[PDB]
């Protein structure tokens, strides 16, 4: 997910309003890139073998 | 982009691997604006000529 665009991207004012939250969703764009890492490790420990 | 990379990651040394640094997003080139087809055009001219 690009947060940026989920909550309004393509927007300068929309920008500088979801700054005032700082790493809000900076933070969730890292969780579900982990999550989907975790996803090719699981494939990777299934089949891979 | 490798300096994209040192910055997003808060290092002056980088590990083998990918990381995600921004997103990329084309913006219109023009704008299509279009309304209705008029064939009703006002007889204003039948009072003013
Ligand atoms: C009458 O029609 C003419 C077309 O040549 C137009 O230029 C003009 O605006 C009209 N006259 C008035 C008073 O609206």
């Amino acid at each position: 997910v690009d947060c940026t665009m989920y909550i309004c991207g393509d927007s300068t004012e929309c920008s500088n309003l979801l700054l005032q939250y700082g790493s809000f969703c900076t933070q969730l764009n890292r969780a579900l890139t982990g999550i989907a890492v975790e996803q090719d490790k699981n494939t990777q420990e299934v089949f891979a073998q | 982009p490798l300096s994209e990379t040192k910055c997003t990651l808060k290092s002056f040394t980088v590990e083998k691997g990918i990381y995600q640094t921004s997103n990329f997003r084309v913006q219109p080139t023009e704008s299509i604006v279009r309304f209705p087809n008029i064939t009703n055009l006002c007889p204003f001219g039948e009072v003013f000529n």
